[PDB]
DNA sequence: ATCAATATCCACCTGCAGATTCTACCAAAAGTGTATTTGGAAACTGCTCCATCAAAAGGCATGTTCAGCTGAATTCAGCTGAACATGCCTTTTGATGGAGCAGTTTCCAAATACACTTTTGGTAGAATCTGCAGGTGGATATTGAT
DNA sequence: ATCAATATCCACCTGCAGATTCTACCAAAAGTGTATTTGGAAACTGCTCCATCAAAAGGCATGTTCAGCTGAATTCAGCTGAACATGCCTTTTGATGGAGCAGTTTCCAAATACACTTTTGGTAGAATCTGCAGGTGGATATTGAT
């Protein structure tokens, strides 16, 4: 009988079978339900979609066709929520957001 | 003809814009490697290092120092100053949880 | 006057916000978040929540006050509290 | 209803914080800060309640909510 | 006689091609992405593990995943994540 | 079998520390923040490297890997992206 | 018959610590010495806090330890304080501390 | 109903470090919290240690490294001493 | 500083109400003894990467000079926040039940685990592909002093 | 109002280091069937919890003087930024091996499995006692006038 992957069954790019294995191997619970790896793989794929969206934008405002860490930093930090979610996270080679305190400008 | 000379703070602000625009590491690589190895050596002798281990440490250290400099400057501006001073770093680290 | 007040309240450990206002606010906030349900509250849940909130406010007041004194003042200003909240991240 | 957090109560809190003098606008700022705190914690705690299929917020719900926001409370069962 | 390193790279690239078909990604940026996927994975799975433990349940189900997602993501992000996870689950069971 | 490493926190030069403060948006710099920065950087590296070396020792290795450092950073609340693959 | 706590010279429960390691989803297997070691560490930290806390309770000439004494003991010790730096003790209050500039 | 707790052992330890001193029921609640907390930090770290190294067993070695990573120095020294001491005592008689 | 006069602070006390300990009972948990399995340590080894040296080019750290402007100290006014007394409304404290509802307890269809076998999807190395880094040089600021 | 003097922006260009695609092998997901487990579905209870509803205790809301502080204005010494020349040490690229990370394979000290028996810890009421609600009263601050 012909094989269909659970990723296809769920309509997802991220690998459901791999996520399931990683849940088993991680000692999170004695047992793992069928729907947990689908849900988890979907959530990860969505957040990935959301970061690649904004960072691709940043890459096009910088007239670049390839996303570099700087674009990830711009996307995360300029988005209030991606910034709260990765607020204790450092992006290697990402730099910081342009910000000069006004008091420092000439007057 | 008088030699041209910018006013104190023009070049500083120029550098703020420049480095806030960029993302390269700001400490030299080899001095940083010697620092890392010396500290490690004091914990356990004859350690080796993947080059990416040193790279990771530099990325984290530089991100940490830039961020502490941010908070330090906020503290300096709070006391109606434009110059950051050691008391500013100590206060920022204190509020952050690192000290006292 | 103010010194006695500081020494006295720092020597104590009782909750400093009155219970009924606090619980009224806690339940109101709960109902707002939950889209309007009818959720019950253990007494110990409200007391835990108030212990946490009061300790949070007291410590934010310590930090904010260090910023106050950093500025050469002894009057705590709102911008002292918000700068402390910013530096805590 | 947030005004039930009175001026003398907030003064008490800041006195325990070692504050000598208090600007008159610190009561509004304190009420707003307390409002954001309670919003965050209560959101998480009620979420723990709903997942357990309970309609009563227990102390443990609040303790979990506090622990996962890095604000560990001792003395209520965890 | 050869190591075999798994990674999220092909799937990050698939998603990338869907949101931005003209765009590529430097290997460092991809490393940032893989870091991110592994990070959120362990945050969600960890929180779900605590949820099952708190409720004396030994199975981690999509329900514990859902509550972990609500607890971990800031709102809106959490809503849209819930939409896509629920949709993937209901599609999967048929 | 290599020349002793001494006093290398002085290799963290005055211009590099200034550059870091510029990326932090600092316009003016007191003459004593270079030493203060060197001390803060030293405590930071001591803490992270201490933990990472502990992960090295526990894996019975003589080589600090990037993962050792990533773990050290994560457990000190300073998650780094881009060094696990 | 004697318990594993007795064999290891401990008041803290080795059998219980071991069961909690098994049931906590920490690893597939748990070695014989792991719960002994862990129970010992726990009893040590408890001994240290009860030590300082009794000290603090008697410096206020009280015969019974209450949260206030735990708070004083933990906060006046640099190491107990750094270990419990993100922890709130209910009914413990804060350390007496007035900034000098105010005096 | 059946709630387990560390109260018996905190009371035993208290009686041996200060036989004269007692403990409030709330202070006992604080102690029980402290024990549960440190247990979950050390066991959590031990689990991450065994997993990073592709190990399925948590041994006293993973407990030792976890204690080293988690306790501030000195506190860690005495903890390592007491755990090692307790194990070697347990393994003989 | 000295008193002088006041206003709370802080040890110190009772006696007794309510918190803690003491005493038994017992399901649930720990321990025991016996049998069986297996994760991982050790002893190999192959082959990544790591260390350390070298030299060359030149980029950048260093130490100088020197003056602009910043921080620190000062002085003074006006306005804000503290210290008051008072009575009134909100909060506390106490049942009364009623009821909601959290926990338990038993059972069973639906679910999950797991060994075996069949199949791809995912990887590593290799073969292509091509974005953009670094190199110009000219426009367009921006700055600072005449 | 304007220029000289600097810097920054910005567009264009190429080839090569770094990203994308291609290709086979194989490890790991999927399919299958059977064994094991579970978390609700439904039907029990006692406990906190809330709605009143209530009666009051006591803490706060209120409005005036005033005393001390926050902020503005000002002044000057000296510190730090800017712009130099100088030369050294970082960067780059490659060598020269060697160490040690990582892959296999074998096999026991250490782990799990399981049927029992022995202890233990939790619990609830009784029997003990510790703290604290309050009441001092003299020390220890504070404030004011010599």
């Amino acid at each position: 009988a012909k094989a269909k992957t659970r990723s296809s069954r769920a309509g997802l790019q991220f690998p459901v079978g791999r996520v399931h294995r990683l849940l088993r191997k991680g000692n999170y619970s004695e047992r793992v339900g069928a729907g947990a790896p689908v849900y988890l793989a979907a959530v990860l794929e969505y957040l990935t979609a959301e970061i690649l969206e904004l960072a691709g934008n940043a890459a096009r405002d910088n007239k670049k066709t390839r996303i570099i860490p700087r674009h990830l930093q711009l996307a995360i930090r300029n988005d209030e929520e991606l910034n709260k979610l990765l607020g204790r996270v450092t992006i290697a080679q990402g730099g910081v957001l342009p910000n000069i305190q006004a008091v420092l400008l000439p007057k | 003809k008088k030699p041209h000379r910018y006013r104190p703070g023009t070049v500083a602000l120029r550098e703020i814009r420049r480095y806030q625009k960029s993302t390269e590491l700001l400490i030299r690589k080899l001095p940083f490697q010697r620092l890392v190895r010396e500290i490690a050596q004091d914990f356990k002798t004859d350690l080796r290092f993947q080059s990416a281990a040193i790279g990771a440490l530099q990325e984290a250290s530089e991100a940490y120092l830039v961020g502490l400099f941010e908070d330090t400057n906020l503290c300096a501006i709070h006391a109606k100053r434009v110059t950051i001073m050691p008391k500013d770093i100590q206060l920022a680290r204190r509020i952050r949880g690192e000290r006292a | 006057g103010w010194l006695k007040e500081i020494r006295k309240l720092q020597k104590s450990t009782h909750l400093l916000i009155r219970k009924l206002p606090f619980s009224r606010l806690a339940r109101e906030i709960c109902v707002k978040f939950t889209r309007g349900v009818d959720f019950n509250w253990q007494a110990q849940a409200l007391l835990a929540l108030q212990e946490a909130a009061e300790a949070f406010l007291v410590h934010l007041f310590e930090d904010a006050y260090l910023l106050t004194l950093h500025a050469g003042r002894v009057t705590l200003f709102p911008k002292d509290v918000q700068l402390a909240r910013r530096i805590r991240g | 209803n947030i005004q039930g957090i009175t001026k003398p109560a907030i003064r008490r809190l800041a006195r325990r914080g070692g504050v000598k003098r208090i600007s008159g606008l610190i009561y509004e700022e304190t009420r707003g800060v307390l409002k954001v705190f309670l919003e965050n914690v209560i959101r998480d705690a009620v979420t723990y309640t709903e997942h357990a299929k309970r309609k009563t917020v227990t102390a443990m719900d609040v303790v979990y909510a506090l622990k996962r926001q890095g604000r560990t409370l001792y003395g209520f069962g965890g | 006689k050869r190591s075999r390193k798994e990674s999220y790279s092909i799937y990050v690239y698939k998603v990338l091609k869907q949101v931005h078909p003209d765009t590529g990604i430097s290997s460092k940026a991809m490393g940032i992405m893989n870091s991110f996927v592994n990070d959120i994975f362990e945050r969600i799975a960890g929180e779900a593990s605590r949820l099952a433990h708190y409720n004396k349940r030994s199975t981690i189900t999509s329900r514990e995943i859902q509550t972990a997602v609500r607890l971990l993501l800031p709102g809106e992000l959490a809503k849209h994540a819930v939409s896509e996870g629920t949709k993937a689950v209901t599609k999967y069971t048929s």
